[PDB]
RNA sequence: AUAGUGGCCUACCAUGGUUUCAACGGGUAACGGGGAAUAAGGGUUCGAUUCCGGAGAGGGAGCCUGAGAAACGGCUACCACAUCCAAGGAAGGGCAGGCGCUUACCCAAUCCUAAUUCAGGGAGGUAGUGACAAUAAAUAACGAUACAGGGCCCAUUCGGGUCUUGUAAUUGGAAUGAGUACAAUGUAAAUACCUUAACGAGGAACAAUUGGAGUCUGGUCAGCAGCCGCGCAGCUCCAAUAGCGUAUAUUAAGCUCGUAGUUGAACU
RNA sequence: GUUGAUCCUGCAGUCAUAUGCUUGUCUCAAAGCCAUGC
């Protein structure tokens, strides 16, 4: 980050990150270019999948992980996590409490 | 960023602004339309000829549209082309499970600016408790569905309705706040019809019959990317079908001309303009004496180094003449290359919120793709290992499928809305929303696999010297699969040795352990069934 | 009010619920605000222990502060020497609550049953019906705490559920 | 000259008038004070002030009424300056208001005016607007019986100490207001507020939550032998409570001379 | 006056910025663009 708390960005593509628990189920990562700086930053989406929701080529809101850097575990060196696509807050789309906009 | 850029520049006062009034059939929508146009034209015009051209000055002319709440098609057709949603509500909606599902359609196909209008909350409410109920609606909608919209509250002053400052607030929000761009709408030419004339090439036995379609001249204004560029292009008529246009009319020494004049040979283009085939790639040159003697000196390249439309149709057939009516609004689309084709399409789905069912693969589903509404059988499949090894029987809350079906193909991966159809007297909405998703990719000639199961139940097993007690009855089957590899759901594979002339289930096979006594010993990979075409 | 200095600390956290167990509260907010008023008095209590003997500040702002503690019904009059004021503790303001004084005076058979009897338009102390459990009785109002003229357990109406029980007998058994 | 004494203005004559416990010149971004709150009087805020004084009503010169105007919320003319045109001519002064960070009713009181014991007042008074905050407390209280116990704590241990326990609508009467509604008080005519008969519970109830762990239960996955393996759905427990998180920041363990400069005996 | 071993013990605060979820009752929260009117 540049010191602030968040950064809004654009999906370019969808990667592949797997897991060992419960078995080999895909945990994924996404590729987001920064709008304001142009640096290209990876991120992780903590849930059961939810790669299905977002899309290629849409507007996300990146957020910190809360460890002063310091990636969590066996996902390799990923430092940031995703909160809002299209302004409607993925967790609310996760339960069922919202339906996503057109784009 | 450029898709919004192509839209705004030709748009000016004769291209109108799209406004729909959507709501329940019982409430006075028509009264709000009359009192709304009472502000625009001077003070007294309270007669509805909708849709009609509302000349609101030289700054911004508009056109207003209402549709009844029982029509299943045009409720969808109005949702994707709108620029302002004006919803009229009653004092009796909010957990009505069958009347307010169109909210999700406007949610998914593109939401413009929306409005809540409260009118019957005065004949029903009489006390201070209406203030908490209005704020309760503000907790529900529209402040929760979009942050940045205004919930309006108006008096119940039904016919006899006010001209005063409250529709100056309504015409304040209409007059000031403009539209946000819709992505896949502005990449298409699309036009609303305004006037509608029927030209029959006057009376003859080849003018009326069972099969006769006549020359329909239709009239309106343009929206989106420009449609008049060329005659004979394609078009879609909603509810009726896809057609081409016959003839479109529009009402808002030079080599570059001689090349397009095809009565002239190209040597006469070169001949007139001054003074043989692409199967030879290497271009033409002259002789080595001419290029050599001509290019002895190299000085010659020394600087070379450092609006309104009148649209003609030959359509539509005679049976739609008997479906003539007051103009319940009709919209024209425009189909693109790689979407006039047919093909099998692969699309990501999930289950829909405020929906109360499950979806088997055999019940057909009504799908809205862009401008086209089509009934198609939604066969589902899943992978479980980044490769497919099964399909499913109905899409659950548990998993969320990869749906595949056959119809028109749509390359640009559009969002994808799926309505379960009901009749005109089942719920209170003309459809009810089954599922929603997105076109993931286009893929013709794909083949689903469903792995069935030949069954053998174990009882007393060892590793090398392995029988199954109860699995078969034919010997030649095992004679054919003796060159194969068998299994068990536990995951320790086997390989059948020999049938041993016992077609009783008992025969010798192989396992790379001894399969346990609470297992199920089976065989895999069955017939890859076809796709239902419709 | 004021939050305490440490939010989670073992010997104090369990000391919360043994106050919530006897008195029957619902929020430590209703514990902390009580200590907050006991905080402000006690700072003032140490101020008049520094100054001179028979200071009129120690007289007028001392003894009236002492008598007000006798007036609220907390300082017993035998300890009226301004040296028990430091020896005050938390439960004595909790003891003077309107909820707990009901149970002490028979009539409630619980501290939780009396909580329900406060908020149901029952027991008054003067001629004013009290329905806030923290009414802080002033020790001149103890033997006026009694069931209301209305609201049965006090008579002259049996009430909407007793009248409905009377209503059921007349319609099926009688007519 | 004016309503009026008067260098206020004009001609003559004289060369004068102020000032060292201080004339004049000059800074205080506070347009000025009396005043209103916290109450050291020092200070903060307002002085755009509750009372008044200076400025300006598109910019100009002239002119008026009234005892009281220098009237612009009076007039003529000049100058920039735009609106209509039947093409002769006629006309207003470039203004407010709002966003960018939806405004109504009434003179019943006070006082003022009145063609004045009538009524009026862009004087005056009465409703719209609400998690940055914050305020009280409801979501249940008390009885009863038959089945039944390997129930709980400490050392994650090896093991030890203390057994007063719950599952069943078994089941019964209590008690209430959230809300539904005449009446009256209020009365700018008047709205709300202070009151109120009439209703109103055995859990589908009259529908709290955001969290957190958990060596728990389930499903067809590298990759394969001489034999044996590996990696969404069932609940349980813990937390504050109409409040609870998340991200960023934040608090606690080379030699010597010599200037500015600094410091330095005693004593009638 | 000078060499070793054994035993005991020890090695969170923020009104401070944005954002997410739910709240039955009560009280208190420009020198840009124009809706409009002369």
């Amino acid at each position: 980050f540049g010191g602030s708390s968040h950064a809004k960005g654009i999906v370019l593509e969808k990667l592949g990150i797997e897991s060992k628990q419960p078995n080999s189920a895909i945990r994924k990562c996404v590729r987001v270019q920064l709008i304001k700086n142009g640096k290209k930053v990876t991120a992780f989406v903590p849930n059961d999948g939810c790669l299905n929701f977002v899309d290629e080529n849409d507007e996300v809101l990146l957020a910190g992980f809360g460890r002063k850097g310091k990636a969590k575990g066996d996902i390799p060196g990923v430092r940031f996590k995703v909160v809002k696509v299209s302004g409607v807050s993925l967790l609310a789309l996760w339960k069922e409490k919202k339906e996503k906009p057109r784009s | 960023l450029h898709v919004p850029m192509v839209d705004r520049t030709p748009e000016d006062d004769p291209p109108p602004f799209i406004v729909a009034v959507v709501g329940p059939p019982g409430t006075g929508k028509t009264t709000l339309i009359r009192s709304l146009v009472r502000r625009m034209t001077k003070s007294t015009l309270n007669d509805i000829q909708g849709p009609i051209t509302v000349v609101s000055g030289k700054h911004r002319r508009l056109t207003f549209l209402e549709c009844p709440a029982d029509d299943l098609n045009a409720m969808i057709d109005i949702a994707k082309i709108a620029d302002l949603v004006l919803l009229l509500i009653d004092g009796n909606f909010g957990f009505e499970m069958e009347t307010m599902e169109f909210l999700n359609i406007a949610q998914h196909h593109g939401m413009p600016r929306v409005l809540g209008v409260a009118t019957h909350l005065d004949l029903f409410k009489s006390q201070s408790t209406l203030r908490a109920s209005k704020k309760r609606l503000k907790h529900r909608f529209w402040t929760e569905v979009y942050q940045g919209a205004k919930l309006f509250y108006l008096s119940g002053v039904i016919n006899g309705r006010y001209p005063d400052r409250e529709i100056l607030n309504l015409s304040r929000f209409i007059s000031v706040m403009k539209f946000r761009p819709l992505k896949w709408r502005n990449e298409h030419p699309y036009m609303l019809a305004d006037r509608f004339t029927d030209l029959t090439h006057p009376e003859l036995i080849e003018t009326q019959g069972l099969q006769i379609d006549r020359k329909v001249a239709i009239y309106g204004y343009l929206h989106g990317t420009p449609l008049p560029s060329a005659p004979g292009t394609r078009v879609h008529i909603a509810g009726v079908g896809d057609f081409s246009v016959a003839q479109i009319e529009k009402l808002p020494w030079n080599i570059g001309k001689l090349i397009y004049m095809d009565n002239i040979s190209p040597e006469e283009c070169i001949r007139r303009w001054r003074g043989v085939d692409l199967e030879k790639f290497v271009p033409y040159f002259d002789t080595f004496e001419k290029l050599a003697k001509k290019w002895k000196s190299v000085d010659a390249i020394k600087e070379r180094f450092l609006s309104y439309v009148r649209i003609v149709f030959e359509k539509v057939p005679m049976e739609f003449v008997k479906n003539f009516n007051p103009k319940f609004p009709i919209v024209m689309g425009g189909l693109l290359p790689t979407e006039i084709k047919f093909g099998i399409v692969k699309a990501r789905l999930r289950r829909h919120r405020w929906h109360k069912k499950i979806l088997k693969t055999n019940d057909p589903l009504v799908l809205s793709l862009g401008w086209r509404r089509f009934q198609t059988l939604p066969i589902y499949t899943t992978t479980d290992s980044r490769t497919r090894t099964r399909m499913l029987k109905y899409t659950p809350e548990h998993t969320y499928c990869n749906a595949a079906f056959y119809g028109p193909l749509c390359s640009p991966n559009t969002p994808f809305c799926g309505v379960q159809i009901v009749a005109n007297s089942d719920t209170g909405n003309g459809f009810r929303i089954a599922a929603t998703g997105i076109v993931e990719e286009i893929d013709v000639n794909i083949e689903i696999v469903k792995k069935l199961k030949l069954v053998g139940f174990p009882y007393k097993i060892f590793k090398n010297t392995a029988f199954i007690k109860d699995m078969f009855s034919s010997a030649m089957e095992v004679a054919r699969f003796e060159g194969a590899q068998i299994k068990t759901v536990s995951g320790i594979r086997g390989e059948i040795k020999r049938a041993l002339s016992k077609p009783e289930g008992h025969y010798r096979a192989a396992f790379e352990d001894k399969i346990l006594m609470s297992d199920i010993v089976i065989l895999r990979s069955w017939y890859p069934v076809r796709v239902k075409k419709f | 009010y004021s939050t305490p200095k440490r939010p989670y600390e073992s010997s104090r956290l369990d000391a919360e619920l043994k106050l919530a167990g006897e008195f029957g509260l619902k929020n430590k907010k209703e514990i902390y605000r009580i200590s907050f008023q006991l905080s402000k008095i006690r700072r003032a209590a140490r101020d008049l222990l520094t100054r001179d003997e028979k200071d009129p500040k120690r007289l007028f702002e001392g003894n009236a502060l002492i008598r007000r503690l006798v007036r609220v019904g907390v300082l017993s009059e035998d300890k009226k020497k301004l040296d028990y004021v430091l020896a005050l503790k938390v439960e004595d303001f909790l003891e003077r609550r309107l909820q707990t004084q009901v149970y002490k005076l028979g009539l409630a058979k619980s501290v939780h049953h009396a909580r329900v009897l406060i908020t149901q338009r029952h027991i008054a102390v003067g001629k004013q019906i009290v329905n806030i459990p923290s009414f802080m009785v002033r020790l001149d109002s103890e033997k006026h705490i009694d069931f209301a003229p209305t609201s049965p357990f006090g008579g002259a109406r049996p009430g909407r559920v007793a009248r409905r029980n009377a209503a059921r007998k007349a319609e099926a058994s009688g007519e």
